[PDB]
RNA sequence: AUGCGCAGAUACCGGGAGGAACGCCGAUGGCGAAGGCAGCCACCUGGUCCACCCGUGACGCUGAGGCGCGAAAGCGUGGGGAGCAAACCGGAUUAGAUACCCGGGUAGUCCACGCCCUAAACGAUGCGCGCUAGGUCUCUGGGUCUCCUGGGGGCCGAAGCUAACGCG
C-alpha cells in the first residue's frame, strides 16, 4: 500500500530542484501514482462506487491543475507529459 | 477445465436460445473404455418411445473406492463421456493406474484427494459414511457397503448429511426425502459438478431432441386406435387414462416393498 | 414415584395463560399445572388468579412426590406471574432460589403485526 | 446523573488496549454480562467507544459470557 | 511485513505429542507464511466464561510476530483449519492507552 | 372461533440444522455527493480534522449538456427461505366486509452478476465566498487546556428577514 519512502523519493526524481516541499510536480507525481495503483485496485473489486467517485474527483484535480501547467507553460510542462506517460 | 454455460448463439435463424458449455481439459478421453449397443430395441423385443442414438463413444467409471482406500490421487484432469449429467475427472493415483471418477464441485486439475480409512473431510476424497461429520456433503454415496456407489446423484449435487441413529446414518437425497445408510457404507465427498447444463437451452427441436438421440411421444394421438385415451375427433379424452393400458398419472407403485419402512421417510414431494 | 427432595420449579407465563411444571434437579419433569388447567378457558387462564391456582397443583403434587425443594426459572412474563410466584412460595412445600432467563432475543427475526407496530 | 456507586475509580491507570483482563474488564459485568454504561464507567466517548470495543475483542474470543443465565432474579 | 498480536485458542482435551504435533505445525507454517515471532508466549490452559468448543476450558496460545501483512487472512485460515482451533484471533499491533491517570 | 396435540402437544431437559439478525454497550452520538452505512477480526480504500510553517505559485469558484452513482418495490439467470410475509385459503364480522383481529401459507424478503434511477430524495429549502452580539450544551483535533483555538453537531438566541409563522 502507500510506500512513504519510495514517494519521498520520487517526489524527488521529479521536483527538479531538491527544495520542491510541495509544488506542480509533485501534485502530479502523486495524483498519479496514487491514481494508479488505486485504480488497479478498482479493477480486481468492482464495487466502491463511493472510493470510485472520490479517486474521480481527485483525478479531475490532478488533470486540472495540470490545465494551468500549460495555461502559464506547457513547454516544462509537455516534458513532465513525457517523463510520466500519462495523456498520450 | 471447468465449463462455459450460457454462451448462446444467436439469431442464427430459429437456432435461438441455445445454450453451449465447455469444459477447458478438451482432452479426448483415454485408454479404458468399450462401448454400448444399440438398446431401445432390447431382449429382442422393442420398447419404449423416443430413442434414436447420435455418434458413438461410450463408458467405464469408478464407481468403487476401498480398492486402494489411500493412494492419493491428483485430478489428471477434467473431462467427460457421451454419458453422465455432469462430467468427470479423469483422475491419476499415485501408483501409476487412474480412474475416471465423479467431478464433484469445482475441484482443481493435480489436486489431489483420496479417501478411505479416514480420508480429511475436504471435498473431494471419500469416505465410508461414519466419518461422515454430519451437515456436510457427499453423493455418489451407498447405501448397503460393497454394492457399489449406490446412489450416483448424477449431476445430482444432493447427498445431504442429516444425523444418525443405529447402524445407518440419515441423508436428505434430491428427490427432497431422508433414507439411511449403514455408516461403513461410503459416500464422494462434497457434491457434483453440474446444473447450469440442467438449464441449457437448445434450439429447433427436432435438430436438438434428435441429436440428443431422442425422438417422440404423442399422446391420444388421433386414432385411438390404441393409445389409450381418446381421437378420431378434437376434444381431449375423459376416463383419465395413459399409453399401454395405463393408470393416469396420480396413483402408488410401491407395496410391500419390505424396501420402504426398512428406511427412509419424509414421503415422496418437495415445494419450491 | 422418583423422589429426589430438590429440583427446579418452572414459572413461564403467557398473557392470556400461565404455566408451571416440576422438573427434577436436571432438566425433565414430572407434573405441572396452568391456566387451562384451572377448569379454565378463553382469557381467564391468564389471571394472577388461576397462576395462583395452578401453582397450587403444581405444589400438592409436588408433594405428591419425593420433592418440595426448588429453584424458581423465569420464563418471560404472566399476567399476573406475581399472584402466581407468590402462592407458590406460599405453599411453600419449600420457597428456595430463583433463576433468570425468559431467554431474550438479540435480533434477528422480525415479529408478527403485534410487534411490528413496535418498529 | 445518579451517584451511590460508580466505577471509573474502581482501576486507575488502565490501558484499554487490551483484552485478556479478566479482572478489570469484569469490573462493568453487572449481571446478565451487559455492560455496565456511560451511566457507570463515566468515561468520554473515547472511553465508551475504544473500552467497549476491547470490551468486544474480550467476549470475542472468549473468557467472559457477554450475557448470562442471572442467578439470584 | 507489520506485526500483529497472535491470539489463538487450541483444544483443552489435548496431551504430549499432540500439544507437540499440532503446535509445531503451528510452526513452520508461520514461518512458510512468514511469520516468525516476536514474542513467544501463551498462559496456557484456562476456563471461559461461555462453554464453546463444547468444553467450559481449553489451552489458549499467545505470539505477537512480524509477519507479511495480507498472508494474515491465509495463514489464518491455515489455522482454523486444524480443527482443534477453537478461536483463530490475530490484531494489528497497537497497545497505548491509559485510561483513569 | 381457530388450528394444533392421549398415534402425548402446549411446558422442562439434552442433542441436530440452518436462515436471518446482531442485543447491553450505543447515544438526544459518528462517517458519507446521496443513498445510507454498524458483533469482532484481517485485506485493499476513500472523504476528511488539527499543528510546523517548511513547497508551488492564484492553477481558482460555476457547471447547461453528458458521465458514474444510489432506498425500498420488481424484472433477468444462477444459489438459498429459520422467521417474516401482498397474493391465496381459512376462522372471527356486519345487514356488508374482499380490510382493521386470530388461525394458515406462497411469491418476495437474503447472496452473486446483470437490470430498473424510482420518490414528501427532506432540513419540502443549489452550490462557491466574505460582512453582522451574545448565551448554552456535545464530539472532536492543537495549546500558557479558570479557558482558549480550528473543526463538527442540537439548543437559546439582538439586530434583521417574512403575508405569518418561524429562520436566526
Amino acid at each position: 500500500p502507500i510506500t512513504k519512502e519510495e514517494k519521498q523519493k520520487v517526489i524527488q526524481e521529479f521536483a527538479r530542484f531538491p527544495g520542491d516541499t510541495g509544488s506542480t510536480e509533485v501534485q502530479v507525481a502523486l495524483l498519479t501514482l496514487r491514481i494508479n495503483r488505486l485504480s488497479e485496485h478498482l479493477k480486481v473489486h468492482k464495487k466502491d462506487h463511493h472510493s470510485h467517485r472520490g479517486l474521480l474527483m481527485m483525478v479531475g484535480q490532478r488533470r486540472r491543475l495540470l490545465r494551468y501547467l500549460q495555461r502559464e507553460d506547457p513547454e516544462r510542462y509537455r516534458a513532465l507529459i513525457e517523463k510520466l506517460g500519462i495523456r498520450g | 477445465k471447468f465449463k462455459p454455460y450460457t454462451p448462446s448463439r444467436r439469431f442464427m435463424t430459429v437456432a435461438d436460445f441455445s445454450e453451449i458449455t465447455k469444459t477447458e481439459p478438451e482432452k479426448s478421453l483415454v485408454k479404458p473404455l468399450k462401448k454400448t449397443g444399440g438398446r431401445n430395441n432390447q431382449g429382442r423385443i422393442t420398447v419404449r418411445f423416443r430413442g434414436g442414438g447420435h455418434k458413438r463413444l461410450y463408458r467405464i467409471i469408478d464407481f468403487k473406492r476401498w480398492d486402494k482406500v489411500g493412494i492419493p490421487a491428483k485430478v489428471a484432469a477434467i473431462e467427460y463421456d457421451p454419458n453422465r449429467s455432469a462430467r468427470i475427472a479423469l483422475l491419476h493415483y499415485v501408483d501409476g493406474e487412474k480412474r475416471y471418477i465423479i467431478a464433484p464441485d469445482g475441484l482443481q486439475v493435480g489436486q489431489q484427494v483420496v479417501a478411505g480409512p479416514d480420508a480429511p473431510i475436504q471435498v473431494g476424497n471419500a469416505l465410508p459414511l461414519r466419518f461422515i461429520p454430519v451437515g456436510t456433503v457427499v453423493h455418489a454415496v451407498e447405501l448397503e457397503p460393497k454394492k457399489g456407489a449406490k446412489l450416483a446423484r448424477a449431476a445430482g449435487t444432493s447427498a445431504q448429511i442429516q444425523g444418525r441413529e443405529g447402524d445407518y446414518v440419515i441423508l436428505r437425497l434430491p428427490s427432497g426425502e431422508l433414507r439411511k445408510v449403514h455408516g461403513e457404507c461410503y459416500a464422494t465427498v462434497g457434491a457434483v459438478g453440474n446444473a447450469d447444463h440442467k438449464n441449457i437451452v437448445l434450439g429447433k427441436a427436432g435438430r436438438s431432441r434428435w441429436l440428443g438421440r431422442r425422438p417422440h411421444v404423442r399422446g391420444a394421438a388421433m386414432n385411438p386406435v390404441d393409445h389409450p385415451h381418446g381421437g378420431g375427433e378434437g376434444r381431449a379424452p375423459r376416463g383419465r387414462p395413459p399409453a399401454s393400458p395405463w393408470g393416469w398419472q396420480t396413483k402408488g407403485l410401491k407395496t410391500r416393498k419390505r424396501r420402504k419402512p426398512s428406511s427412509r421417510f419424509i414421503i415422496a414431494r418437495r415445494k419450491k | 414415584k422418583r423422589q429426589v427432595a430438590s429440583g427446579r420449579a418452572y414459572i413461564h407465563a403467557s398473557y392470556n395463560n400461565t404455566i408451571v411444571t416440576i422438573t427434577d434437579p436436571d432438566g425433565n419433569p414430572i407434573t405441572w399445572s396452568s391456566g387451562g388447567v384451572i377448569g379454565y378457558k378463553g382469557s381467564r387462564k391468564g389471571t394472577p388468579y388461576a397462576a395462583q391456582l395452578a401453582a397450587l397443583d403444581a405444589a400438592k403434587k409436588a408433594m405428591a412426590y419425593g420433592m418440595q425443594s426448588v429453584d424458581v426459572i423465569v420464563r418471560g412474563t404472566g399476567a399476573g406471574r406475581e399472584q402466581a410466584i407468590r402462592a407458590l412460595q406460599a405453599s411453600g412445600l419449600q420457597v428456595k432460589s430463583i433463576v433468570d432467563d425468559t431467554p431474550v432475543p438479540h435480533n434477528g427475526c422480525r415479529p408478527k403485526k403485534k410487534f411490528r407496530k413496535a418498529s | 446523573p445518579s451517584r451511590k456507586a460508580k466505577v471509573k475509580a474502581t482501576l486507575g491507570e488502565f490501558d484499554l488496549r487490551d483484552y485478556r483482563n479478566v479482572e478489570v474488564l469484569k469490573r462493568f459485568l453487572s449481571e446478565t454480562g451487559k455492560i455496565l454504561p456511560r451511566r457507570r464507567t463515566g468515561l468520554s466517548g473515547k472511553e465508551q467507544r475504544i473500552l467497549a470495543k476491547t470490551i468486544k475483542r474480550a467476549r470475542i474470543l472468549g473468557l467472559l459470557p457477554f450475557t448470562e443465565k442471572l442467578v439470584r432474579k | 511485513m507489520r506485526r500483529y498480536e497472535v491470539n489463538i485458542v487450541l483444544n483443552p482435551n489435548l496431551d504430549q505429542s499432540q500439544l507437540a504435533l499440532e503446535k509445531e505445525i503451528i510452526q513452520r507454517a508461520l514461518e512458510n507464511y512468514g511469520a516468525r515471532v516476536e514474542k513467544v508466549e501463551e498462559l496456557g490452559l484456562r476456563r471461559l466464561a461461555y462453554p464453546i468448543a463444547k468444553d467450559p476450558q481449553g489451552y489458549f496460545l499467545w505470539y505477537q510476530v512480524e509477519m507479511p501483512e495480507d498472508r494474515v487472512n491465509d495463514l489464518a485460515r491455515e489455522l482454523r483449519i486444524r480443527d482443534n482451533v477453537r478461536r483463530v484471533m490475530v490484531v494489528k499491533s497497537q497497545e497505548p492507552f491509559l485510561a483513569n491517570a
